[PDB]
């Protein structure tokens, strides 16, 4: 989004915070102001829910193969 | 550097034009050119040498466009427009270090041609196509640098009197394409044949049945050929199968009055069979064939007439007009002449017919005849006439350098260049001749001070005025395409 | 002087040869210092007629001297 | 990096090329081939640009970008190019200056070109003077068209209808703005002009047919006969009449979005669906009137007209665009209901009723009226010029420097960066006809920055002259073409990060 | 992209088509059931929501009529 | 070719140094020999620069610089080479894309230099706020300068003389506008301020000694017996009386050079040399008064007071810089005549008439009240500060920006890239600070543009604040240094086309 990744991150960690527990995100595309759940912005639980388990079911068959095995090309 | 690659191009031109200059004039110096075949030639003609040295640089080749233009329009002056155009690519090296865009260098350019023309034309004296004294002796001095001499007094009134009879008035351009040079075996230099009408390059036939001789007949133009098809009861069956063939092409010959007709050579197959011949023998109607793919082109402007594709499409409009059509063989030649077509679309386009013994005779004549064609056809466009030699070079270099002072800018020095760079012609012709370069330029400007073209007139030197009026407009245009071009790249 | 001046050197040449020719014989040079126009006569810039006259004999005779030699002979050294 | 760098140097090198060709005093360049007998000169930019083969995958896509310019108008293929290519030296220096992704940059140009558009129309002129000249070439063209066609029976009643909704328009010449509305049993010479929006199927039973001050509002909402497919869901109730009691508490949470619609000021309500009778009742007391069968055409040929826009929710309330209409009369014709809307303010537009004998004579009508008009009003914007010589060229780069004035941090460079490329004409101008680009721009500037200025670029005189009075006009649809061509064009180089290089053939 | 400005046309093109193919009870939607055919040409404001396969025919010979009859109420 | 690389390009490779090392958080650099050991670790420009050794020849340029900005202050020689750097870095893009000579760009520093030193004079502020207090002790400094000194037998009377000699200046505080009398037969002790400028020397015989509403002409010139020196010339003459008609001559070509001053209208004339009577005596019959031996200081400080001008020749009748003033008095003290001018308009000066018994006083008095005022004077530009933090070096921008907008040709792009340099001293400022510098100079400029002069920008929190509240303040007397010193040491740069090295001691 062209911004500094530290200082909005640190930024999305105090409102969660010492304000109240809501969902504030990073908004790639310039728009009116923060806080999505004004302006009706919603995504699937389930379609998140299934990005972290594919996430991690590559993540260790990438670390379970410790061995590169490879042929020539004639 | 985007300048510097046109700097690489405007040497390697300089170094083009000092070649040809070392040829200018007669007494010039011969350049030896060994083509890759094994062919080689040697002559001090500019055009010949330009169009044989096989240039691969992309903007040398444009003096080659413009000595094709300098012969098809003036058709003199082919040597001297190169040294004239690296002139002025010599002068802009000195311009381009001074911070000048070549926009400037070449819109004055413009302006200084078209100055240079009005400056001559003061100087010029108007001359009439009405005097034919003088037209005679401005084609007989042409003829004076060809081993025939004595001989070429005859050839003067032939050139003269084609022309006058297309002249007529005001006809700006005279295409000369129209005026072939007839080159045939036997005769002599003074034996020749106007044919004000028209001359074919073919002879007749010389077989049984032919007319070749008819009355008042209707010349036509059919690319079509009658032969057999080519893509042993029997024997009767294939020649029944034949005759037919050639009778139904023969049947609306005769419903359309074609006296004389003629036909396209065709090497593949046969162009005329010997059964056509006895079956139009008959019907009196005379045939041509193995006529030249060159004059189809060539027969289609003189005689007003159109091609005929197909003999469905083929009708009477068509045809050409002859009075009477004969076949009149001084010596071996057997050919047909022509007279009083007198067409209203068509012109009076006149075939000069030239004959010889040698095959060195009717050669050297013609490029003679056709350089005399161009000086008289550059009179017809253009009226007047000035003393060559680059005397008139001289004035108007000394005229431009003292009316660059009226302007002001970039500009006026432009003026004080471009008169220098006219007096590389005259300069020229003084180093070619033996004479010293510097002393016989300095004699030019002292004695053109008090006389006004003032002697070649004793020596019968005319050039044409158009002659130098497009040496300096097709060079302005010739160095205007040269420094336009910033780059140059890979494009196919 | 021109293009130490930030002035166009052919297209300044071009015009005192223009302002001394249909106006009026006179003495216009380069502009030492900024301005809009010509005819510095107005400022009173004058120079010595001896100075000036003695510039063009020296360079008149230097020119010649160079023509003298024709050739470069230059020694080593030991 | 490089990815860029064939973006940029790699395209600058080849837009180089045709750069030095701009104008008729342009320079010009050599097309040399292998065997270099086949070679050829010409002043053609399109031509050098896709005749040379290029193995850099970058410089292939403004190929195909330039054609779109040569289908669409054909005129300014070579200036498209050479202020595209100006657009890139200026980004050049904005990336490497930052390393941010150019997208932001991006949005940068589009609120630039913005202020360079209403900056040429309020100093645009035009040819339409003397428009009783203009206006009897209009009848006569139009009824060249109806030739071949049903409608070719009366031409002079058709070609006065098309007369009339041409030159009174004032505004775009699209199709949008005029109603196509046709009905069957009737004949074509009853047909008349309306200025208004005609509907048909009249909206509401109780609901009165004259309407003061109506006020129009987009939205999109099923108020009647929710749950649409109940098949598949697991239901689970003690009785049967929970089933319903749960499509009404579905329902009873819209009151939150109706009490918003009263909250606007708005008298009339506008939905797609349908609306339950509780709610519909409730729109009496609020005095709120419930269109119904807008459709989705009509729907954005309204907002335009009056003025609105369109939105399928409520980001919040009090704020919105709204159109409004003074009288709407509710009329019957054709045993059909009608709908007529008029009083809209700043309303431009027009409506024909054609009336056929038939389906297949509508459908026939309908297709031969747009050609028809579409060649009409092409003239609108043909041989409608500007004044040029350099002129409106630097009123778009003082119209850059007022955003200049109020803009954010990180979008200053981005903006202030594009009105340089627009001074980047004249110094190509005057250096392709031989002058000197920093004394003229310089000085071209300096006078048109406040007021007064009438000045331009005079390459006669190698000064700047006044053009108004040497008569140097520009077309202006020239001008919109390149400046959209060449805005899109730099958008394609800039969102693409990574250039794969291409197979080498 | 471009398609944002008539972006309110393609949004209720995927309202009833999920509805259609996809019951409540498995909740699920199948790729084989969705076809996807697209031509170059034309514009975006003329795509319609089809309920049924498009199947492009040229009806062969031309004086075939382009509606089918109902056959005596069949 | 690559003699503007070394004094350009080769230049910012010394500048960049002492770039970082700009500011309290400034970064550092490290020098270090040949055995390792002797190294050290300091932020100190003047100390790296020269303990470097340099084969740039074009680098011995500004090592000469900041030996001069040492003497005046010790403060900001790191900033005179910051400067000085960025007009060198932007002469670049002033060669190749502007081809602009360099002696006009150096023209248009001087124009931008004069609207950036009073665009800072306005904005400035002093701590002289409440100056009864400050007023008060002014005159106790003074007295501690007396030690030592013959001055020191009465405090009260010598020192006040000294307190109004400053503060009523209202203007430069430099000794030029102070004159100095030394005269004999007298006692220290009366001794009084005067303005009325007193010299020696009288003018005129017959002529009265009081003049209403007079006319001051400033020139110099030679109106009798020119050609000092007679030694060595050879008169050929027929006669005696022949040879006096070449000077007969001469006087009647003085009525060419009177009837320029005739027609000036004026009633008093300035003159260093002498006058003939025939000359003079033309004089009395116009009412004109020639001013006699004027020295060097007599004519500027003329000038100064009266607003006249110093040009001893007339390039046009009637244009010219004129004065007046209201009363010319003359009177006598000490036997011998003293001339007390009164009502010079907007005359602004001081003359202290210091009367002795004996030469050694009048030295020793002279020399004293010089190094007392020196204290007295250095108090304006002491404690006197403006508002910093990228305050001053954005307002600087906006009158360049003034002056940018009425211009030549050739000027144009020098002028504007003098803008661009200023706004780089907050950028660099900001690049140490660990903030991002484009944004917060972007935000500046736009703020200052439309009122709110007094921002600046906030090291501390990284945003705009006003600096009056934050209380960050930077001396005037080191902002004009500064540019002083880099409009000289660039003035030498730009002119250099060649590079001559300079022959090793």
């Amino acid at each position: 989004s062209g911004l500094d990744p530290i200082g909005t991150l640190s930024t999305l960690k105090s409102k969660q915070l010492k304000e109240k527990i809501s969902n504030i995100g990073v908004d790639c595309l310039g728009y009116g102001s923060n806080d999505m759940k004004e302006l009706f912005v919603v995504d699937p639980f389930i379609g998140k829910k299934q990005q972290i388990l594919l996430a991690t079911q590559l993540c260790r068959m990438i670390l379970k193969i410790d061995n590169v095995i490879i042929s020539g090309k004639d | 550097k985007p300048q510097e690659v046109r700097k690489a191009n405007i040497i390697a031109a300089r170094s083009v034009a000092d070649a040809i200059r070392t040829s200018l004039g007669p007494k010039g110096m011969d350049k030896m050119i060994k083509t890759s075949r094994g062919e080689i030639i040697i002559s001090n003609d500019g055009h010949t040498i330009l169009k044989q040295m096989a240039i691969l640089h992309p903007v040398a080749r444009m003096l080659v466009e413009v000595s094709a233009a300098q012969d098809s329009e003036a058709g003199d002056g082919t040597t001297s427009v190169v040294i004239l155009t690296g002139a002025l690519l010599g002068a802009a090296e000195r311009l381009l270090n001074k911070g000048i865009h070549p926009t400037i260098i070449a819109d004055s350019f413009q302006s200084a041609a078209k100055r240079s023309v009005d400056i001559l034309l003061e100087m010029c004296h108007k001359v009439s196509l009405s005097d034919r004294e003088q037209l005679v002796r401005a084609a007989s001095t042409s003829l004076s640098s060809k081993i025939v001499s004595q001989y070429s007094s005859f050839l003067a009134p032939l050139a003269v009197d084609s022309v006058l009879k297309i002249s007529d008035e005001n006809s700006k351009n005279v295409d000369l394409n129209d005026i072939r040079l007839v080159k045939k075996v036997g005769g002599t230099i003074d034996d020749t044949e106007m044919i004000d009408g028209v001359v074919l390059t073919q002879t007749a036939i010389k077989s049984a049945g032919g007319p070749t001789r008819k009355e008042k007949a209707k010349i036509g133009l059919i690319q079509f050929q009658i032969s057999p098809p080519k893509p042993v009861r029997q024997m009767d069956k294939i020649l029944k199968e034949e005759r037919a063939y050639l009778l139904n092409i023969c049947k609306k010959i005769k419903k359309a009055k074609c006296n004389v007709l003629l036909i396209q050579k065709s090497i593949l197959r046969d162009a005329v069979n010997d059964l056509a011949l006895h079956f139009l023998s008959k019907l009196n109607i005379m045939v041509v064939k193995d006529i030249e793919r060159e004059e189809i082109e060539f027969l289609s402007k003189g005689l007003g007439c159109k091609p005929i594709a197909d003999i469905e499409l083929f009708t009477e409009d068509r045809l050409g007009s002859a009075d009477l059509v004969e076949e009149i063989d001084s010596d071996g030649s057997k050919i047909v002449r022509v007279t009083g077509i007198r067409n209203n679309n068509a012109r009076p386009t006149v075939s000069v017919v030239i004959r010889g013994a040698n095959n060195m005779i009717i050669d050297e004549t013609e490029r003679s005849l056709h350089d005399a064609l161009c000086v008289i056809r550059c009179l017809v466009k253009e009226r007047g006439l000035i003393a060559g030699g680059g005397a008139p070079e001289i004035e108007i270099s000394r005229r431009l350098s003292k009316e660059a002072r009226s302007m002001e800018g970039v500009q006026a020095f432009i003026w004080q260049e471009f008169a220098s760079a006219l007096e590389v012609i005259p300069t020229t012709l003084a180093e070619n001749a033996g004479l010293n370069s510097i002393k016989v330029v300095t004699e030019l400007r002292s004695k053109h001070e008090n006389g006004e073209l003032n002697n070649t007139y004793e020596e019968h030197i005319l050039q044409p005025v158009l002659v130098s009026t497009s040496a300096i407009t097709l060079a302005s245009e010739c160095v205007k395409s040269i420094l336009r071009i910033d780059d140059i790249a890979f494009s196919r | 002087l021109a293009e130490n001046s930030g002035l166009d050197p052919i297209g300044t040449l071009s015009t005192l040869k223009s302002k001394q020719l249909k106006e009026k014989i006179s003495n216009i040079g380069v502009d030492c210092l900024g301005y809009g126009s010509n005819d510095m006569k107005e400022l009173f810039v004058v120079d010595p007629f001896i100075g000036k006259k003695q510039q063009i004999l020296l360079a008149t005779q230097l020119c010649r001297m160079i023509l003298k030699i024709d050739n470069v002979i230059i020694s080593g050294k030991d | 990096e490089n990815a860029r760098l064939s973006a940029f140097v790699g395209a600058i090198a080849v837009g180089d090329l045709v750069k030095s060709t701009l104008g008729p005093k342009g320079m010009d360049k050599l097309l040399q081939s292998a065997s270099s007998n086949t070679c050829m000169v010409t002043n053609d930019g399109a031509t050098i640009l896709k005749s040379i083969p290029l193995d850099n995958p970058a410089a292939k896509v403004l190929v195909n970008i330039s054609k779109v310019q040569d289908d669409e108008v054909g005129d300014g293929t070579t200036s498209v190019t050479v202020l595209s290519a100006e657009l890139l030296r200026e980004a050049e220096k904005l990336i490497d200056q930052s390393k941010i992704h150019p997208q932001t940059i991006i949005e940068g140009y589009r609120l630039a070109s913005a202020a360079a558009l209403d900056a040429l129309t309020k100093a645009a002129v035009d040819n339409s003077h003397d428009k009783t000249m203009f206006r009897e070439d209009l009848i006569h063209i139009a009824k060249t068209t109806l030739s071949s066609k049903i409608l070719s029976q009366d031409k002079d009643h058709f070609a006065e209808l098309a007369t009339n909704a041409i030159l009174r328009l004032k505004g775009s010449t699209n199709l949008e703005h005029i109603q196509i509305i046709k009905i069957l049993g009737g004949k074509l010479s009853d047909s008349f002009l309306d200025e208004g929006f005609i509907l048909a199927k009249k909206f509401g039973n109780n609901q009165p047919k004259r309407i003061e001050n109506a006020k129009i509002l987009i939205a999109n909402t099923t108020l009647d006969t929710d749950k649409v497919k109940i098949f598949g869901t697991k239901f689970k109730v003690d009785s049967t009449a929970k089933l319903a009691q749960l499509e009404k508490a579905e329902r009873e949470k819209m009151k939150n979005k109706i009490a918003k619609i009263s909250k606007f000021g708005i008298n009339t309500f506008i939905n797609r669906q349908l609306i339950y009778d509780y709610p519909e009742q409730l729109f009496t007391d609020l005095g709120i009137n419930s269109i119904e069968h807008a459709d989705f055409e009509g729907v954005e040929r309204l907002a335009l007209v009056t003025g609105g826009e369109v939105v399928s929710t409520f980001d919040e309330p009090s704020k919105c665009k709204l159109g409004e209409c003074d009288v709407i009369e509710e009329i019957m014709l054709g045993e059909q209901p009608f709908l007529k809307f008029s009083g809209c303010k700043a309303g431009e537009a027009c409506t024909i009723v054609l009336r056929g004998a038939t389906d297949q004579t509508l459908d026939e009508a309908e297709r031969s009226l747009h050609d028809a008009l579409s060649v009409l009003s092409q003239t609108t914007k043909e041989t409608r010029t500007v004044l040029g010589g350099g002129c409106a060229e630097m009123v778009m780069s003082k119209a850059v420097d007022t955003e200049a004035q109020n803009i954010d941090g990180k979008k200053s460079l981005a903006v202030e960066a594009f009105a340089r490329a627009l001074r980047q004409l004249p110094t190509i101008l005057a250096d392709n006809a031989g002058f000197d680009s920093s004394e003229l721009v310089s000085k071209l500037r300096s006078s048109i920055y406040n007021g007064i200025s009438t000045s331009g670029l005079d390459l006669n005189n190698g000064t700047i002259a006044d053009m108004r009075q040497l008569g140097i006009v520009e077309s202006y649809k020239l001008k919109r073409a390149v400046v959209s061509s060449a805005s899109e064009a730099a958008e394609v180089l800039l969102r693409v990060d990574n250039i794969i290089r291409a197979r080498p053939r | 992209k471009i398609v944002s400005k008539d972006h309110d046309r393609f949004a209720e093109m995927a309202v009833e088509a999920v509805i259609n193919v996809m019951d409540k009870d498995r909740k699920d939607v199948d790729f084989d059931l969705i076809k996807m055919q697209g031509r170059v040409g034309g514009s975006i404001s003329d795509s319609k929501l089809i309920n049924g396969v498009i199947l492009d025919k040229d009806f062969s010979h031309p004086q075939m009529p382009k509606c089918v009859l109902p056959k005596e109420g069949s």
